[PDB]
């Protein structure tokens, strides 16, 4: 997996 | 369920947690009853595609460092919770590999659960 | 631009590939040109949705103790390769988180 | 994340  | 390990459960917002421990998560995530949501959404990227999501209000959350307040992704789609990297720091956790399992430790040794 | 710690950076198929290690994935991750792929595809959960990918055929792996054979998937929707739960246990890795970034050790907490 |  999770990244923004 | 409950997540594989590395697993740790927490309380957050009074209630236990199970949360994969995912190293890979910049963020950490609830999957289900995420209690009231903030209206601030974010971009998330998975390893499949992306989507929106919401983050959740502050919770309070019971590290074994000490209590802090902290705010979720509520990501419904998630196979399984996720403590990321962000609450990894905070408990200067560590993670250790051995036999087919995986065991987290805490900064001063003790083993966590 | 490398992956975020913790990262490592581990010989496969005789080139250096620089991975996110990510104890939330069940098995390893090439993204980009990886090299022959199996007939065999995999259904795989990402955070936000699900579809299906194929395995890569057998790579040679050098691990801190020596070689082993791997097969990977290929996902190319992932921004980073990821050193998954499967070459974690084969490493018998550590990971600590200090100070604000994070690094990867071996079994008696040597550098990989 | 990733799931098999």
């Amino acid at each position: 997996x999770v990244v923004x | 369920e409950p997540p594989p390990e590395p697993r740790i459960t927490l309380k957050v917002g009074g209630q236990p947690v199970t949360f994969l421990v995912d190293t890979g998560a910049q963020h950490s995530v609830l999957t289900q009853n995420p209690g009231p949501l903030s209206d601030k959404s974010a971009w998330v990227q998975g390893a499949t595609g992306g989507k929106r999501y919401r983050w959740t209000t502050d919770r309070k959350v019971h590290l074994a460092t000490g209590k802090v307040t902290h705010s979720f992704l509520h990501v419904p789609d998630c196979p399984y919770p996720l403590l990321g990297r962000d609450l990894l720091t905070k408990l200067k956790a560590q993670i250790h590999f051995e036999g087919s399992g995986a065991q987290v430790v805490g900064p001063m040794g003790q083993p966590l659960q």
